[PDB]
């Protein structure tokens, strides 16, 4: 659904290479210090490597594009966040079916402490219906919740 | 077991949507008259 | 071949990691150093 563009992501390609100046396609802690160093920052050793260390997911010893990608891509590492959006779907799906429906819609509403319509529900899971299958997948949910 | 804050921000996000819609659904009461 | 402006924002990207880290550090002191 939401995905960089090829725009963000050559920048993002050339974030990597603004740390990588040796374009080997790996950044270490002396290249790492080395931009750090250019910025005017003065990081100590012991940061220097709690800042690849913290970053290093995978546990190799290194930063990659990838780890970078995800870095200056400020995503969260709570991957526990999964249950509770989980948790949401158990939440919405009283029934358990898996699928959110019209009534298990109006429900939710209902619970609110407000008094619509069907169609006013009708119209909503129309509009949220992005497949038009009549019921609303935990693809849709997912695009009904990121709606800002 | 959803916070409260969770919970309040799924509501806030549904309620959005749902004053959209609800403008929207208002605005067909136009042609909600069929009397001549 | 970047402008120097790109240069100087990645100042503020390393900033803004070296406090989540530089915060992280200074738990530790809370641990050596504690009184109520
Ligand atoms: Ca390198
Ligand atoms: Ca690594
Ligand atoms: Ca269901
Ligand atoms: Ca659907």
């Amino acid at each position: 659904a939401d995905q960089l563009t090829e725009e963000q992501i050559a920048e993002f390609k050339e974030a990597f290479s603004l740390f990588d100046k040796d374009g080997d396609g790996t950044i270490t802690t002396k290249e790492l210090g080395t931009v750090m160093r250019s910025l005017g920052q003065n990081p100590t050793e012991a940061e220097l490597q709690d800042m690849i260390n913290e970053v290093d997911a995978d546990g190799n010893g290194t930063i990659d594009f990838p780890e970078f990608l995800t870095m200056m891509a400020r995503k969260m590492k709570d991957t526990d966040s999964e249950e509770e959006i989980r948790e949401a779907f158990r939440v919405f799906d009283k029934d358990g079916n898996g699928y959110i429906s019209a009534a298990e819609l109006r429900h939710v509403m209902t619970n609110l402490g407000e008094k619509l319509t069907d169609e006013e529900v009708d119209e909503m899971i129309r509009e949220a219906d992005i497949d038009g299958d009549g019921q609303v997948n935990y693809e849709e949910f997912v695009q009904m919740m990121t709606a800002k | 077991a959803l916070s409260k804050d969770k919970e309040e921000e799924i509501r806030k996000i549904l309620r959005n949507n749902l004053q959209k819609t609800r403008q929207r659904l208002r605005s067909y009461n136009r042609h909600t008259l069929v009397a001549d």
